[PDB]
């Protein structure tokens, strides 16, 4: 019944969004909620923030 | 009042990538008032240059592979991100690269311009492994701020792009890590005053005084706003362009009348007595004068603009 | 002298302005006086019909639209009123005229370039 198959391939890129599951190696699940800028992250005495 | 203002002291550069800069003397409670307020501004909206697009031969898309390379193609994207260029007079430039032979291309290899100051010579781009290879890449450089990686540029603007251009994810911010510490400045009667030691660790492409001087241009713009803040269309056309019948209006422009304001300021009795008017053209003159609301010989104030041309 | 201006406006307006003699009376003068003012100039104006039949005849052969637009584009009354004018002038059916691969000057009235 078929004449021929045409089957194309598409690739994508995907980054951290709200609602993207996130966990360590101990069962500590997490919904990533909010993406904060670098200033309003808490920062140590020597500059490099959390 | 017993006010006081702080001033420039010094700039001590460790290198192009590290420096320190003081500021003194502030009064009580002022050191964190201006101190953190710059740390939130020198990271947020400090403008600088970055890499916007790359176009490159022999490859049609970033997820292919190129012959004669060690690292992959989007690793060249993830190495051309951390380049640092200081453009003096252009918010858009280009640079070309032509390279052959086995050997790692560094930033010295690219063909420069007279006004893009290069910061790092050896920020490693690629690795060549076969001698017959050749490279043509054209690195677009813009100057902006923030982390808009032109993914909104493709999403706010839908121009017809040519096939072959690769879009770079860019961070325009030159400032990386900035912190401060507040020690007591010594004025003999005012022991309460303090200093504002301000550090800075960035890449190149920045003079630090311009960073601090641009901050007060930002703040005092908002700090001003809390102190200071608390004619008929068919009358203005040619007589030929009034859109009338066969011969009623173009007969009027051989009287040199090429504006409708000049029409209403002629005597009707002697305009219809020239040997070119016809006696059924009378009603079209009576049309556009009565439909608009004008009288015979009534003086219009200024019928021409500063543009005055005939045919 | 004066009604020169009627000649090539009529080359341009056999179109959307339906111009009759009373609409041609908008050229300054009366219904009856424009006739003899056009007569001793030309010999032959209501020429207009020829232009309407000539001016419709640009649509048969040189544009691809069918026949029903043509009898109402260039200011004729109806599709029989067109072909009544067509058969009195060109002695053909326009379905026997355009479909024919040959075409020559038998009935098409020339425009007046006096």
């Amino acid at each position: 019944g078929v004449l021929k198959i045409v089957k194309v391939y598409l690739a994508v890129k995907r980054r951290i969004q709200p609602g993207d599951k996130m966990a360590g190696r101990h069962g500590n699940k997490g919904v990533i909620s909010k993406i904060n800028p670098i200033e309003d992250m808490p920062y140590d005495e020597n500059g490099t923030p959390v | 009042t017993e006010f006081l203002k702080p001033r420039l002291v010094d700039i001590e550069q460790v290198s192009s990538t590290h420096a320190k800069v003081t500021l003194e003397p502030l009064e009580r409670g002022f050191g964190h008032t201006l101190g953190n307020a710059l740390r939130r501004i020198l990271l947020s909206s400090m403008p600088g240059c970055a890499v916007t697009e790359v176009e490159i031969d022999g490859v049609l898309h970033e997820y292919s592979t190129k012959e004669g390379v060690q690292e992959d193609i989007l690793e060249i994207l993830l190495n051309l991100k951390g380049l640092a260029v200081r453009v003096q007079g252009k918010d858009e430039v280009i640079l070309t690269l032509n390279k052959s032979g086995i050997g790692p291309v560094t930033a010295a290899d690219i063909t420069h311009d007279g006004d893009v100051e290069i910061v790092k010579p050896q920020h490693v781009i690629c690795h060549l492994t076969d001698e017959n290879a050749s490279i043509s890449m054209r690195i677009k450089v813009q100057r902006g701020r923030g982390y808009v990686p032109a993914s909104t540029r493709i999403h706010s603007e839908e121009d017809e792009r040519p096939i072959g251009r690769l879009l770079v994810d860019a961070c325009y911010s030159p400032v990386e890590r900035i912190a401060y510490n507040v020690e007591a400045a010594r004025v003999e009667q005012r022991t309460d005053l303090d200093k504002l030691v301000i550090e800075m660790e960035t890449n190149g492409t920045i003079d630090p005084e311009e960073a601090i001087r641009r901050a007060a241009t930002i703040l005092a713009e908002q700090l001003e706003a809390f102190v200071d803040l608390r004619f008929d269309p068919i009358l203005l056309r040619p007589v030929d362009d009034l859109e009338l019948t066969v011969r009623s209006a173009n007969c009027l422009k051989a009287e040199a009348i090429h504006y409708i304001g000049d029409l209403v300021q002629r005597t009707e009795v002697e305009l219809l007595k020239t040997p070119n008017l016809g006696k059924k053209s009378l009603t079209e003159i009576k049309d556009v004068l009565a439909s608009r609301g004008l009288s015979l010989g009534m003086r219009l104030e200024n019928w021409p603009p500063a543009s005055i041309a005939d045919e | 002298g004066i009604i020169r201006d009627l000649l090539i406006w009529l080359e341009g307006h056999l179109d959307q302005p339906l111009s009759l003699d009373n609409v041609a009376a908008k050229a300054g003068y009366s219904k009856w006086h424009l006739q003899r003012m056009f007569k001793d100039v030309t010999g032959h104006i209501g020429y207009i019909r020829a232009r309407r039949l000539s001016k419709s005849a640009v649509a048969l052969r040189l544009t691809a639209r069918p026949i029903l637009d043509i009898a109402l584009q260039y200011r004729f009354d109806s599709q029989q009123t067109f072909t009544r004018a067509f058969k009195k002038q060109f002695a053909q059916t326009p379905a026997l005229y355009r479909r024919s691969p040959e075409w020559s000057a038998f009935g098409i009235r020339p425009p007046l370039r006096l």
